[PDB]
RNA sequence: GCCCGUACCGCAAACCGACACAGGUAGUCAAGAUGAGAAUUCUAAGGUGAGCGAGCGAACUCUCGUUAAGGAACUCGGCA
RNA sequence: AAGUGAGAAUGCCGGUGUGAGUAGCGAAAGACGGGUGAGAAUCCCGUCCACCGAUUGACUAAGGUUUCCAGAGGAAGGCU
RNA sequence: UGACCGAUAGUGAACCAGUACCGUGAGGGAAAGGUGAAAAGCACCCCGGAAGGGGAGUGAAAUAGAACCUGAAACCGUGU
RNA sequence: UUAAGUUAUUAAGGGCGCACGGUGGAUGCCUUGGCACUAGAAGCCAAUGAAGGACGUUACUAACGACGAUAUGCUUUGGG
């Protein structure tokens, strides 16, 4: 049996919230939130909202253990992104992309 | 730097306005098509 | 001062390899179930 | 020595930090301003020992001509307490020894808290 | 004892410059010390702390200060 | 019976790349204490310090056309 | 009525069209259709300040949940 | 055990194949909107104030249409 719990679109660049998820990637939820309680990043506290909601999803719904439990898969597809303009010189205007994050987090258990 | 286009209200009446478009028949033509287009602003 | 040639998805992989973040100290609270950081203190980790 | 912004501003920013440290107890800055304020600070309480009035006209050259203390309900202007309960509550070796407590980095930047208190 | 304007910005984050743009925009009033002065350096009132920060003190670029002995030998030219 | 077959016209329109976590983030000097909150270098009060200083002061006119006051915010918005 | 078009086609306009916007002025001139048969548009419980999830429920279908028929490439990821 | 000689293990990362995701709106199907004609009405409006507008009128809403201080309408025929 697992647990999986979703974000669905989050104000954050993809690539910037995927240097987070390859330190808490096949380790103990124990570990994992301490990991996540010590980086000093802008995308720490919002991944530990989302493991932390999915930690909560496998003890009321399977209501099984907490200290023996590991995340299997963590990723983050891509969003819509926002289109902005920037006024450059002599006239000319520039682009601005503001992408988002689709953060998913799967715990288990060490067995199918 | 003083650029070009200095607001002025009278001014804006004056050489435009819907009382000078009328008093010439050159200026008569172009208020009839703009009514034929559907312009919502006629000067 | 333009790049002559566009870069692959293997020559863009392979310039970051090394960009990563390393892993903090992580230093265990004696008794308080908590986690301080090294040669630091916190409101929850005694120690 | 370290620094930070130009000659007469830093000189500046050290005088009040010094003075914000006297009439406070215990303040929380950053790591480099607070490895900088343990050397202004400690050499105005070894002036406070002597207790003479040449060393009072020195102390006066650093410490800020204002900040009447409030916590006191009365009219007292820091170099007072400073020459009269600072002064009077220290023996040690290292005259007004310091004591630092590093903390957890600030939101806003990177930059790692710390907290000086009096010793 | 009729009719119209009266808010708010207005030497500017609300006007003209595509932008919260180191630019442009007619008039009136304007205190002390030093001085002939609306010049020059401080200040009373009034208005603000200006719209990313924290460490470090490499090469190189830009503004600024000083320099032994010589004094245009520099250079298209005492250019700066 | 035909608007019948697409790889090239510095072809027209839309979507997504590479350069790259790179260039940049455009006027004054800030420092700490208390408060508010899920969250504070950035918001509110207080004390000290500094800048403009014939002006980044005060008032008429042109021009713009609710940006003005109070209470509540989900983002978008504001080069963090 | 049609060996006419079927949303880059057909009128510039199937919807917020001579409208957003652009110019002192004459003038120039877009983008944008589709949940289901019927809102029966997720009662309730759990994590979070909220956004959004995980169960449950409505339905023939919830990978039909208003980024709402079908969902192709470029491009971005995880396991092997 | 020595001395000589022949071959390994590792995967920081990359390559190919397969399985499952996300962004994007091509393709298929559909139609309130158009295009070309045919038969027949028709081919004007206005000092009895026109075409087109400005400001208004709902019980509640901004457009859009209708309406005019008798203002989302009146009196008179019917059909229904």
């Amino acid at each position: 049996m697992e647990a999986k719990a979703v974000a669905r679109t989050i104000r954050i660049a993809p690539r910037k919230v995927r240097l987070v998820l390859d330190l808490i990637r096949g380790k103990n939820a124990a570990e994992a939130i301490a990991i996540l309680k010590l980086t000093n990043k802008a995308s720490s506290p919002v991944i530990e909202k989302v493991l932390m909601s999915a930690l909560a999803n496998a003890e009321h719904n399977y209501d099984m253990n907490t200290d023996e439990l590991v995340v299997k898969e963590a990723y983050a597809n891509e969003g819509p992104t926002l289109k902005r303009f920037r006024p450059r010189a002599q006239g000319r205007a520039s682009a601005i992309n503001k992408r988002t994050s689709h953060i998913t987090i799967v715990v288990s258990d060490g067995k199918e | 730097v003083k650029r070009t286009y200095q607001p002025n209200k009278r001014k804006h009446s004056k050489v435009h306005g819907f009382r000078k478009r009328m008093s010439t028949k050159n200026g008569r033509k172009v208020l009839a098509r703009r009514r034929r287009k559907g312009r919502k602003v006629l000067s | 001062a333009v790049p002559k040639r566009r870069t692959s998805k293997t020559r863009k992989n392979k310039r970051r390899t090394h960009f990563k973040i390393s892993v903090p100290g992580m230093t265990e609270c004696p008794n308080c179930g908590e986690y301080k950081l090294s040669h630091r203190v916190c409101k929850n980790c005694g120690s | 020595r370290k620094l930070g912004r130009t000659s007469d501003q830093r000189k500046a920013m050290l005088r009040d930090l010094a003075t914000s440290l006297i009439i406070s107890e215990r303040i929380e800055t950053t790591e480099a301003r607070a490895k900088e304020v343990r050397s202004v600070v400690e050499k105005l309480i070894t002036l406070g020992k002597k207790g003479d009035l040449a060393s009072r006209r020195n102390a006066a050259k650093t410490l800020r001509n204002v900040e009447i203390l409030n916590e006191d309900e009365t009219t007292q202007t820091a170099l007072q307490k400073l020459f009269g309960e600072i002064a009077e509550r220290y023996t040690e070796r290292q005259g007004g020894y310091t004591r630092i407590l590093k903390q957890g980095p600030r939101r806003g930047d990177g930059a790692e808290s710390v907290i000086i208190e009096l010793v």
